[PDB]
């Protein structure tokens, strides 16, 4: 299948090059596997997500996104338009506040939620759950990211977006998930994204197009925006039985674009997410 | 949290 005059994210993690503009990927479209959104919720009405997406758990007072973040990150996982799955099953958690906030025993408790509530799910080709938050070092909350990742479920985690390195930050210092940075459209490190050896891949996180609250559509920034891509790209390649839960991140890595990124400091991986669609 | 959402960005 080919999306014409995609988002250039979509159209990058297709390509050996940047500058195209064309999405190819495979029919299947992730179809069988189901992957946890853990922020600020999602607009789950929104038409893009035709129905697949669902709010299973919240923490505030009510299951609505009511920043967007949410939303955002879920279209870039699975949306029609915007989204690296288009077939993928949408299961949000809110564990972030409507001003996209929120306190460490509760991003906590989402993620061990998300590691139950995945046995009571219908998601034959397996389970991703992608946190596109953080902040300072805690060894608890990186804890409960390798209890999730153990679980069977692939993680994927934002480094951060403080162009420092990310072994100060949770949970993407937990080496044992999938910890992501974030490029541009001309294949540099995005200005903002952290680096560091914990970093396992870049994909694409400034200027991301997907869907927001109300129905809209808005670009927004970040290494929030990266983490998506790599969520869906491993939901996309567990439905073609390329990979597992386990092995996703590794097997990114190893099948990704190779040096083509600029601004890399030394010490920090240099791939970025590929599919490596061929017709 | 401890990291984003603001909506008036930083570069
Ligand atoms: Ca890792």
């Amino acid at each position: 299948a080919a999306q014409t005059n995609a988002p250039w994210g979509l159209a990058r993690i297709s390509s050996t090059s940047p500058g195209t503009s064309t999405y190819y990927y495979d029919e299947s479209a992730g179809q069988g596997s189901c992957v946890y959104v853990i922020d600020t919720g999602i607009e789950a009405s929104h038409p893009e997500f035709e129905g697949r997406a669902q709010m299973v758990k919240t923490y505030y007072y009510s299951s609505r996104d009511g920043n967007g973040h949410g939303t955002h990150c879920a279209g870039t996982v699975g949306s029609r338009t915007y989204g690296v799955a288009k077939k993928t099953q949408l299961f949000g958690v809110k564990v972030l506040d409507d001003n996209g906030s929120g306190q460490y025993s509760t991003i906590i408790a989402g993620m061990d939620f998300v590691a139950s509530d995945k046995n009571n799910r219908n998601c034959p080709k397996g389970v991703v759950a992608s946190l596109s938050l953080g902040g300072g070092y805690s060894s608890s909350v990186n804890s409960a990211a390798a209890r999730l990742q153990s679980s069977g479920v692939m993680v994927a985690v934002a480094a951060g977006n403080n162009n420092a390195d990310a072994r100060n930050y949770s949970p993407a210092s937990e080496p044992s998930v999938c910890t992501v940075g974030a490029s541009d459209r001309y294949d540099r490190r995005s200005s903002f994204s952290n680096y560091g050896s914990v970093l396992d891949i870049f994909g694409p996180g400034t200027d991301i197009l997907s869907t927001w609250i109300g129905g809209s559509t808005r670009s927004i920034s970040g290494t929030s925006m990266a983490t998506p891509h790599v969520a869906g790209l491993a939901a996309y390649l567990m439905t073609l039985g390329k990979t597992t839960a386990a092995s996703a991140c590794r097997y990114i890595a190893d099948t990704a674009n190779k040096g083509d990124l600029s601004n890399i400091p030394f010490g920090t991986v240099n791939l970025l997410a590929y599919n490596n669609y061929q017709a | 949290k401890l990291k984003l959402l603001v909506v008036i960005r930083l570069k």
